[PDB]
Formats: C-alpha cells, structure tokens, sequence
RNA sequence: GUUAAUGUAGCUUAAAUUAUCAAAGCAAGGCACUGAAAAUGCCUAGAUGAGCCUCACAGCUCCAUUAACACCA
RNA sequence: AGAGUGUAGCUUAAAAGCACCCAACUUACACUUAGGAGAUUCAAUUGACGCUCUGA
RNA sequence: ACCUCGGAGCAGAACCCAACCUCCGAGCAGUACAUGCUAAGACUUCACCAGUCAAAGCGAACCUCAAUUGAUCCAAUAACUUGACCAACGGAACAAGUUACCCUAGGGAUAACAGCGCAAUCCUAUUCUAGAGUCCAUAUCAACAAUAGGGUUUACGACCUCGAUGUUGGAUCAGGACAUCCCGAUGGUGCAGCCGCUAUUAAAGGUUCGUUUGUUCAACGAUUAAAGUCCUACGUGAUCUGAGUUCAGACCGGAGUAAUCCAGGUCGGUUUCUAUCUACUUUAUUCCUCCCUGUACGAAAGGACAAGAGAAAUAAGG
RNA sequence: GUACCCUAACCGUGCAAAGGUAGCAUAAUCACUUGUUCCUUAAAUAGGGACCUGUAUGAAUGGCUCCACGAGGGUUCAGCUG
RNA sequence: CCGAGCCUGGUGAUAGCUGGUUGUCCAAGAUAGAAUCUUAGUUCAACUUUAAAUUUGCCCACAGAACCAAAUCCCCUUGUAAAUUUAACUGUUAGUCCAAAGAGGAACAGCUCUUUGGACACUAGGAAAAAACCUUGUAGAGAGAGUAAAAAAUUUAACACCCAUAGUAGGCCUAAAAGCAGCCACCAAUUAAGAAAGCGUUCAAGCUCAACACAAAAAUCCCAAACAUAUA
C-alpha cells in the first residue's frame, strides 16, 4: 500500500495509541458559565 | 555542503542573465526600442557620428542593442546607420535628445524612427 | 537540514534583481584585482590563510 | 526511510517549571546517574541494541552508575526511551574503605553507607 | 522501448576526508565534473581525479576562483559578472607534515 | 469576463514523457494559493485530491449557472490539468512497460483555494452554490469567506493554546519519546499528526 | 475480514482501551523525567 | 491488440535529388451540332510536426490506413 | 544676514586608487596596447577665499 | 521486445542500490607522432578478470572526447604486431524445425479448473439539482460528479493443491440469500375505473411445456397468477449421463520445403470403486367461474373491489 | 476517371511463365455466417431446392451427373412400443 | 506394455531432479553482490565457524564533503571489548510480512521491484484463534514475589406568529407581456409594505415573503454469558 491511499489507511497500533493519547482535551471550567450571571 | 553555513558560497548563475513595446505603466514611463537613423553622403561623417551617440549612451547607462547599417543608394551614395536605443526616463527624454541635436556636425539628419 | 551562515555571505550586498542595469567587469584584469583583494580580507570560513600562514616636501617636489 | 533520530537541543533545555516538579538544582547539578533499563532491546534498531551493551544495561531492572558528562549523556540520549534516569543522591558521603561493605542503594535513588536491618 | 541505462555506479567522491593523514600519491577525491578543485600540494589527473603530492593532512577550504586567461569559457563567464561579484570554489589542500630533510653529521674530517 | 473561463482537457503542446506518480503533491499542507487575492469567497480544500477535467466542467457549469455576472465574478485558483496519468489498456497483464498517457490532472493539496468569488454580494447568496460544488469535489471541501477562513484559523490557534493534554504530537514526535519515530514518517515532524495521507483532521492538535 | 486479520488493505480494527492509554502515559512520564536529568 | 509496409495534381502510375504523363476539367480549331484526334496551358503544402546538413529525398516525430498476426482453456 | 561647510568626478586614500580623454585593432561598443590631463582655498588643531541652503 | 557499454531520473546530501522502470546515447571521429622508457603511492563499477590515476627519475621538448568495446587457445608474420555484429557482447562451434505417437525426472517454485486476495470492469444504494417529463428538479427518468455497499461477470495476482482437489451443459435431489417474478400487506402517482409505473414491507408457498442448437444463453410456438435474480468447488459424475470440449484414426480449407500445425469446420473415440469414520434415514397454497353488478367510477367506451357460494389444479397425508 | 431501370466497352499504362477456364457452390471448404429466399414444423442454429464479395471453389491435391452398394454421417412419412 | 522387441553384458550408466541419510550432551551460528546456454546449479565475494598472531574496534565533536527532506560520511574524547591480520575450510547465495521513502499497477491485491530498520524462520506472555503487530530474550528446581504488553467508544434533524392599501398595467421592446419573457430607472403616498424575494397567470387575477402593529443489503446457524450506580 502507498503512503497516500484513496481510503483512510489503517494505522500501526503504536501510532494509533499516540493519536489517542495526544487528543485535544478542552478546558473545562469549574462552574458552568451559563450557571453564572 | 548543504548542512553547513558555507552552502551556496560558490553559486553564480543568479549573477548572469542567460537566456518590446512602450513601457509606461504607472509612473515609471519609458520608451520601447528606438532607432536612430543618420544619413550622410560621407562615410567619414556617418561612421564617426555613429560612435559618439554610442559613446554618449554608454556614459549614461542606456542600453544599445544594435548599431548596424542599411545599405546605400546610388544617387553619389548616401550612407545610413541605425543606432538602437532602449529606455529613457521622463527627465532623460528631452536632455538625451537635445545633446545629439547640439552635436550634429555638418548637414546630417537625425531620426527617432522605431522598429519594423 | 540547513544551517544559517555565520557572517555575511559573499555576493550578497551587491546582489540585485536587475542584472542589465548593473555595470560589469568587462575584462579579466578588473576581476582579478577585486579577486586578489577579497582573498586578503579575513573571512568567517576556512581558507588557505589559516593553514598556510610635510608641506615643504610637497612644494619642493611639485616645483621639481 | 527509517533512520537514526537527531533530537534537537531545545528538548534538553530544562524550564524553571521543571526544577520545581523534579527536585533538581540547575546550579551544582548531580554527578552520577542511576541508569536502569525498563524496555527491551528487541524490536529496536541495532544502534540501540549496541548502546545498551556499551552502558552495561543488558539486564533489565539492574541499576548502573554512569557519569553526568556530555559523552555518556550522548549515549543516554539515544536510548532514553529504553531506560530510566535518576540522580544518585548521597545523604552521607561516598563510602570510605571501612564503610565499603555496608552500603545499600535504595529505591529513592540514594546510597546509604551504613545499612543495618534494624528499625528506627 | 527504453533500453540501456544499466550502468553501474562510478564509486567516485571523496576517498580521504578532512583532517586525514595522506601520503604522496594517495587519491583524495575522484570526480566526474569539477566539484572540488586542487589546492596546495594536490594535483589533477587526466580524469579530473585529485591525488596528493606531499605527505600531509587534507584540508578543504573555499577560495576565490580566478581561471586562466586562455580558458576562454570561464573568462567569458567572468566578464559577465557584476562589479562586486567574486566567484568561489571548494579547494583541497594538503598541509605537509614532515620537513623535506635535515642536516645530519656525516663525519669529522 | 465575470465567469469561469473554459478549462481544457490537456495543454496545447502535450507532455511526451511519462512522469512518475509523485503522490507527495497530495499529502501535506498546501503552500501555493492559500490566501485570498482579489476575491472574497472561495472553496477551501480540506484534504488533498486530483481534479480531472470532469471536475472542472462541474465547477464551471454550476457556478456560471447560479450567478449574477453583473454583480459577481469568479476566477480560477487551480491551474489547467497538466500532470499526465497513464492508464494501461484494459485486461492486460502486469509488466511490459508503462502505460500510455490517458488524461491529465491537477494536484490539489489541503488548505488550497480552488475557485474565488467576489463582487457586490454577501456570503449567504454564495454559500448556496459553493457548498454544492464543494460536495462534488473528490476531497473534503468547504465554502469559506475571508471572515470565516480567519475565524477557523484563529480557532485552531485557540485549540492549540487551551488544551489540558500535556502531550501533544509535536512534543512526542520531535523528541522521539517512546521511540515513536519507528512508526511515524519523516513527514510527520512537519505534519504534526494533522495530515494522514491525503486526508486532513482539523480537530487534531 | 477478508484475509489475515492484521495485515493488508482491510484489517480488523483494533482499538485503544483505558489500559493502553494509561500504559503509554505512565511510560511518557518516565520519558519526560529522562529529558530533565540529561539537561544538566 | 502486436509486427510489417503504405501515404500524390481532379485521380492514379512513375521518376532514386531535381519532379516526368496518361486520364480529369479550362477554352479556342476542324464539323450543321455533339463525342474523338490534335495543337496548347493548368492541376503536385510530395499525408506531416521540427530542421543535423538541403531534402519525394531520411531517421525520430507522427495522423489516417493496408496485410499478416486476433495465442492460450 | 545666518547655518552647513571645502582633497582632480567620487572616496570611515593618506599627495593614493578608481572613474576620465585621445590614437591604433575593431561597422561600433567592449577588451587590450600605446599616450594624456589632473587636486588638499590661502594664512597661524585655529582664523578669513569659495560653494550649498534658510531670508530680506 | 530484449541480452554489451555510457549520461540523467527513481537513488534530493559519502559510496551503493532493482525494474519487460522512465528518458538520452555509444560500437567513432579528429589532432599529434617522445600517443618514448621507467617508477613511489593509491583508486576500482560491490568477487575475479580486466579497468583507472600518478610524483620522482631517464630521455627529449622549451592528447581531445562520458561511452567509442571483446579473454584464452599458438599459431598467420623474420620480428614488431594483427585478426571476430565471438552483438546470446566473461565469448562453446560453425548444430534447425517438430511431436496430439510421445517418454522420464520433477514443480503447486509455474499455467488452465476451483478456492482465496482484489474490485479496474460490472451490479446496486444514497447525496447533488443540470436537464427531460406542456408548465413543474424529485409521478417517472436522469448528465457532470460525490460518498458507500455487494462479490454475479471480464480481468489481475500466483497464496493451498501437479506422490491428481476430474469440466461444459443435462438428469436427480436440492440447501440458502433477498437486491421479490407470482401470491400478501402499504405509501406516492402525470392513480377516475380497468391496466400500470414507483418505493416500503414479506422468503411461508410457488416459479410450465415444447421446436432448432452439445449449449448455458438466444430466437420462436403455446401457455401461466408468475414462468425471479443469484450463491452453494461456474451445488451435486465413490448418485447418473457424455453431445460439446483434451487425446491416438480421418478428410476439407489454409500455413509450411517437409515432419507437422490451425483453435477453423466435420465423422469416430474404455467414465474405475465390495463404504472404514463423520453426517443422515417418517418436523396447505393458487387460479377460474358465479354472485355482489354490468353496480361503484366514467360523458361514453368500458369496468372493479370486500363479503358469499361452487368448481378445479398442484402439494402433503392416506 | 466512368457505367445510370446501378447501369455505356467506354477508356483502360504497371508487369508476370501463365494470370482460375468449364463446372460446382455458404460445401466435411478460416472467420464473417442462425448469409438472402422458398418448401418442410404450431415453433427448424436442423434438412432440401434456387441466388454468389467461393477475394482461402475448381478439373487425376482430379471436376460434375447418374445405377447399385454401406453395422458410414445427417433429415423425414407411416407404424410400433414403459 | 512396440515412435522401435526381449534377454544378458558395458552397468554400481548418468541425474544441477525427488526421496532417504541411524548414539548422548553443550557451544558459536540467517539474506550485500557479481559472472554463468545462467537464474531448480555452481565459482568468487559477503556472512558464518575454528585456530593463531597482534592492536586497535565499536559509540563518536568541533571542523569538513558542489555547483547545475529524514539522515549519512569523516571523527578525538567518552562509554566500552572488541576488531584487524594470518592459517584452514564448509554451508547459506529459490525469503516472508510490518513501519518508512519511492517505482510499476487502479494512489487494486496476502501484488511486483529497490532502499532504511524491525520481527520471523528460536523461547515466552498478549492482540480470541494467530510465522511477520505489541511485551520479552541466555535457559535448571520452588505449592514465593513485583511487574511488562494487555478489555473500543459512539445515538444524531419540531418551530414562528401575525398581516398586506396606494402613485401605476414605471417606461421601452412586445399581439399584450401589468412585481415577476427581456433591458434600463429603481423613486414615491400614509406610521408602515421591495417599481418585488419564492409560486402562479397567453396576458391579467390570485397565493406567500420582506413592512407596520403584538443511511444501509448475501448466501448452513445470531453468536461468550452478562452488567449504567461500594471509593485507583
Ligand atoms: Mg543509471
Ligand atoms: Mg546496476
Ligand atoms: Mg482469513
Ligand atoms: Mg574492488
Ligand atoms: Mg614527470
Ligand atoms: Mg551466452
Ligand atoms: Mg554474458
Ligand atoms: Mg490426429
Ligand atoms: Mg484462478
Ligand atoms: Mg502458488
Ligand atoms: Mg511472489
Ligand atoms: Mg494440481
Ligand atoms: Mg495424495
Ligand atoms: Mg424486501
Ligand atoms: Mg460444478
Ligand atoms: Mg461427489
Ligand atoms: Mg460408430
Ligand atoms: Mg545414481
Ligand atoms: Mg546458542
Ligand atoms: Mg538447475
Ligand atoms: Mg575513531
Ligand atoms: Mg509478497
Ligand atoms: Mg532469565
Ligand atoms: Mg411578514
């Protein structure tokens, strides 16, 4: 398989793990801003 | 080498330009190619004035492509020489023309005719 | 990988985009005088040099 | 292709936040590492299988004193994913020839030079 | 349709790098075109190879290319350059280690 | 001429030498034609792909159809098809040379603008037929403004600054943290985990 | 899965649990400390 | 589909550079007129994209087309 | 009237180096080779002859 | 088509690096006639063979070109030297066709059949509204494209099998899928009724007989409520058949000097097994007639559903 | 080049030793080709009879009729029979 | 049993081809290539093994390697203990998948061909089973202990209500095209309704709107059982 395929190519599992570890975590505030005046 | 700070110390083809209409775009207005026809019946008076306009252009950094001649006509043969000029600024146009006017030796006629 | 140059590179300050308007060496001896002078100036790279290294007197003379 | 990896010098420039998380001093740093291999050399390239033989880390979970010099540290930067680096801290000093036979390296990384097996 | 092109590699390039000790006659760098030009105590063969003339240490430097005036191709490339332009080429030198001999006492006559 | 001009199937003089499929003109972020020049609204390429001549006819007919040429104009940002793609003749065995040149193709990388729009008109009159052309393209595409392009770029700058994940992809790949460069590319150091082949993950930091 | 589950064009998908995420994270924290002690 | 040859005036033959000639049509001439026989001209991007030289002139480049080949179950 | 000041054309040259002029080979330019003209504004770092500008 | 040598790309920066990969070339020409002799040190086309470079010295003077080539054999010549499109270019010798009369050794390293991979080709489903449909995108069909799915086809690959996995159709007996041809239940209609067209749902049951052809197909005859698309080793030959297709004979046309060949046609041509093990061996639909009624509907021509009754047919059980 | 119910010898310089004649013909005769049409069948890729671009028919590689003959290869009437 | 009988002899024909190659235990041990009537083989190299001699080997830092990307080469320190030479030979020279850079093909193949690196032909644990992915290598006994890799997460489409007079069928072009066939102008009444933004008329008329006001489908039979709530 080439490096550019027409389908989404299946990742190596150790590559699939750091795309799961380094996923974006949004900043969650302590109090929801719609619960504050 | 590529990974060293001395990369491209020996390159030179960007210092060599190895390989026309009237160019008046927005302010930098300049002519195209010019031709300067000088006709006289003396080969001595035509060849020697062909030098001086070429020496006047070289002293003013004006690009001279060709300096050839067209053949004679048997009237007595009138010798005609063409001096190709490109590029004059606004201030240069009246000044560069009036000195060739103010140096015409003996009955030779000028021309600012153009190409083809 | 590229590493930037340490000092100024040669043919850099004279480098322009117009090459027809710039006046040239037309000769070999004009280039060689500039070439010999540039070899004697100290440079930031390795070179061959690193490893293989009153008023009365004028008035009398102008009269003479 | 798969080549060796040049890790830039920016990665090994510690931030002042990092001196607070791990208890190190930038001025007067430690002298001796304690290197311990925690990953196998199998499924690793041959230039990491040989560096591990050069540092003596052929056995896993066996500590080894190495100097904190930029030539030993160049070998530890190759195989840093295989090992665990900790400073050898010395609460008492380095052992004399009388206290040479009563030492113990603890799991905190410290080398006690008097090791009885009696409680405090 | 595309026949030919099965030529092997020439194995050219630098045989003795920077700082290497090199005796007289050692080929320093074999090349196809003039990538490295000769310098001090380095000669050129017919096939543009660079061999060493003295026993010494190889150094690679960058200096000003002044071609020979009979070399009409490069001189016509020199005289198209702008007025501050200076060409450079990588030169290979041999820094000669030994002296060429000492004066030894033969006999008291 | 406020219309998309005719795009020809081939150049005037055609390419006589069969070029190899450099597939690296699809992968990665684009560098040419990423910003607006004499326009306001466009079609962003959120993924790489190849435009045949059929895509240019789709874009040219169904933009000139739904348009006011007295109030709108359009220009191309992708060139005419130049890269030759060579198909072997059907039902043949393997080997025996390289196939003859069949058709031509423009490569389009991710982040590339494809067409541009403009004139005395707003985005809501233009999101109609530019989001239907973007769906017919062989890559994931999007109708963008100048205001909604710089919004989605400054949003990802805000995603890259807010995230509570201590490990990003650039910190792990460039340091070779788990020996992870055994499973990555050399391209992944400048791709930073956002490009996987021809595709583009814009939610990834 | 058409042929040989883990190789080829169509493989069976493998997914990342909380085990495999936490195992890589605690190996990434030994690594971040490794970059600290080699920096001085 | 692969190998092989082919390219002509309005059409075909030829000429080994240069381009010949029988039909075709253009009129006039003999016949009451019309076909023939003469006596005259004409009609050739030599199928072509560039020119190493100069090229029907000869190799690439070629677009039509003509024969063989249109295996192997 | 005031300011800036000032080596031949230019010079963070100190009597210099480039620019510059003619003649011959060049259609001509260019190159080259033969030749050519050149200056520290005068008086003891200082003052007053000349130029540039801002004024009437 | 190719086989040797060289330049460039793949192979971006020491070297190297394949390909029936992509592009260019070479089998010489010219000028010298010290294009003499010698000799340190090296390079090396991944071995060897050959190929390169060279200071000093002797002797004089004051090679260009990327490739531009060919070993050994001792003879042709007095000697120095010279001799291959040995181009299959590390080179036997100048030795061809053919085999279905074939044989042997092997190979699943390697083809045909089947499985498998794959999905270009094929089939399908949605997205998009261009356009057809008087007007009207969406009753119906559908261009350019897009995103999915299937694994019927033509192909590709060469992974199991060549110490044998035996084939086209047919017979027999069928198992299954639903992407439904009929019967069932619904939504839409450019649905008045009758006929339809289209989609949702349903796999319980059913899905004909013949003439020509070895034919699957295909055409035609007569029917049917309908004469479904497929998969099952192109289901099933230790159940059967053998017309085609593969033999040994033979003409006919053509190719060849002939032997022989065509994939071109035609006549003829042995289908082996006593069952060891597994598995198994009694789990109601449809049509037509009549009636409703020539009513509803329709301007007519036409012409129904639902309910009811009777006749059949097949299937299963006797 | 021209036949003009698609039908004028009405002209034909290229050359070869000679340029397929009579007959038969979709043949056991490359493909095209289930060629065109009639009879035969309810239905005819079969069988028979006529027409010829049979551009690979053809005269002892023998051509064409006809009488007999055939465990030869096709087609058919009637009868008959699991 | 005749494409050339059968028997004996040469004959233990020859086979780069298949099959077979018999006590115990330990040790080292895998993939550059080139020539070849050669690619089913062999010779040389490379790799491997033993014995011997010696001195460096590997890892590497500044500096350095050309003009028309990842890295490598070279390289003292340093970490280390190996390497080169000499002597004697055998065998492997019919590889696979994965990651990466590419080529060919369809940016198809469990496809083909190079390169860099792994793993496999070697043990064990895991990914269900599993040569090639992940963890882990140096061997034994134990009814000890800490660990490594290691268990998939997702469930998605409501939406305005009200109201509509008027310069004028704006002119032109058009049989006439009036807000809507086309072009130009696009002002103006009342507090507020466009010389009209969708439908609709041969053209009109009518309807509204803007304006006031308030994702999935294939063939024997789905495929662990199950479970939202007890403290990392
Ligand atoms: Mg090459
Ligand atoms: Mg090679
Ligand atoms: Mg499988
Ligand atoms: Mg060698
Ligand atoms: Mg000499
Ligand atoms: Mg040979
Ligand atoms: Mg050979
Ligand atoms: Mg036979
Ligand atoms: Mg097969
Ligand atoms: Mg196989
Ligand atoms: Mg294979
Ligand atoms: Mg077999
Ligand atoms: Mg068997
Ligand atoms: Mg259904
Ligand atoms: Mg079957
Ligand atoms: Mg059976
Ligand atoms: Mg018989
Ligand atoms: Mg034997
Ligand atoms: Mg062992
Ligand atoms: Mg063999
Ligand atoms: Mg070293
Ligand atoms: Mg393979
Ligand atoms: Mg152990
Ligand atoms: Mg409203």
């Amino acid at each position: 398989s080439k490096a550019v395929t027409r389908h989404r190519r299946v990742m190596h599992f150790q590559r699939q793990k750091l795309m799961a570890v380094t996923e974006y975590i949004p900043p969650k505030p302590a109090i929801h801003p719609s619960c504050l005046p | 080498y590529k990974t060293k700070p001395t990369h491209g110390i020996g390159k030179y083809k960007h210092l060599i330009k190895a390989e026309v209409r009237a160019i008046n775009l927005g302010t930098d207005y300049e002519y195209g190619v010019l031709n300067i026809h000088l006709t006289a019946y003396d080969m001595t008076l035509a060849e020697s004035y062909a030098q001086y306009v070429h020496n006047l252009c070289n002293s003013l950094s004006i690009k001279v492509e060709e300096s050839y001649a067209m053949p004679t006509k048997t009237i007595l043969t009138t010798h005609e020489r063409v001096v190709q000029i490109s590029g004059l600024s606004a201030t240069f146009a009246e000044i560069f023309l009036e000195i060739i006017q103010s140096s015409l030796p003996e009955g030779v006629r000028l021309s600012v005719k153009e190409h083809t | 990988r590229r590493t930037p140059p340490l000092g100024p590179m040669p043919n850099s300050d004279i480098d322009l985009s117009n090459l027809e308007r710039l006046e040239k060496y037309r000769s070999f001896d004009r280039y060689r005088r500039r070439a010999e002078q540039e070899a004697q100036a100290p440079h930031w790279w390795r070179t061959y040099r690193e490893y293989f290294g009153r008023t009365q007197q004028l008035l009398e003379r102008k009269q003479a | 292709k798969f080549t060796r990896s040049r890790i830039p010098e920016k990665v090994f420039q510690a931030s002042p936040e990092d001196h607070e998380k791990y208890g190190g001093d930038p001025q007067n740093p430690h002298k001796l590492h304690i290197v311990t291999r925690i990953k196998s050399t199998r499924r690793r390239p041959y230039w990491e299988k040989d560096i591990i033989k050069m540092l003596g880390l052929e056995k896993a979970h066996t500590p080894q004193v190495h100097k904190n010099i930029p030539s030993v540290n160049a070998k530890l930067k190759v195989v840093k994913h295989l090992i665990r680096i900790k400073p050898l801290k010395l609460p008492q000093g380095l052992p004399a020839e009388e206290n040479m036979s009563n030492t113990c390296l603890k799991s905190t990384g410290e080398l006690v030079v008097q090791w009885h097996l009696k409680p405090v | 349709k595309n026949l030919g092109g099965k030529s092997s590699g020439r194995r050219q390039g630098i045989k003795k790098m920077e700082g290497h000790y090199v005796h007289a006659g050692n080929i320093i760098a074999t090349q196809r075109h003039f990538r490295w030009h000769p310098g001090a105590h380095v000669g050129v063969g017919k096939n543009k190879c660079l061999y060493a003339l003295e026993e010494g240490i190889v150094r690679y430097t960058k200096e000003v290319y002044v071609p020979h005036p009979r070399n009409t191709e490069a001189v016509d490339l020199i005289t198209r350059l702008p007025k501050g332009a200076v060409l450079y080429k990588t030169f290979v030198h041999v820094v000669p280690a030994k002296p060429e001999g000492t004066f030894k006492l033969v006999a008291m006559l | 001429k406020p219309k998309l001009r005719f795009i020809e199937r081939a150049p005037l003089v055609p390419k006589v030498r069969r070029e190899p499929k450099n597939l690296s003109d699809i992968r990665g972020p684009s560098t040419e034609a990423t910003e607006f020049t004499e326009g306001n609204f466009a079609i962003l390429a959120l993924g790489g792909g190849y435009l045949h001549w059929g895509h240019f006819e789709m874009m040219r007919l169904t933009i000139n159809r739904s348009m006011d040429p007295k109030n709108m104009f359009a220009i191309w940002r992708v060139p005419a098809p130049f890269k030759p793609i060579t198909r072997k003749s059907v039902g043949h065995r393997m080997g025996g040379g390289k196939g003859a040149i069949d058709h031509y193709v423009t490569p389009v990388k991710a982040g590339r603008l494809v067409v541009e729009m403009g004139g005395r008109c707003e985005f809501e009159e233009v999101q109609g037929f530019l989001d239907q052309v973007a769906h017919k393209l062989p890559f994931a595409a999007k109708a963008v403004s100048r205001g909604t392009l710089e919004k989605m770029r400054k949003d990802q700058e805000e995603r890259e600054r807010n995230n509570q994940n201590p490990w990003t992809f650039e910190r792990i790949a460039t340091a070779n943290m788990l020996g992870i460069r055994k499973v990555l590319s050399p391209y992944d150091l400048t791709h930073k985990g956002k490009y996987w082949g021809k595709f583009y993950m814009p939610k990834r930091v | 899965i058409p042929g040989r589950q883990w190789i080829g064009k169509h493989r069976r998908p493998r997914f990342v649990s909380l085990r495999a995420k936490q195992n890589m994270i605690r190996r990434l924290e030994i690594e971040a400390e490794n970059h600290y002690w080699l920096s001085m």
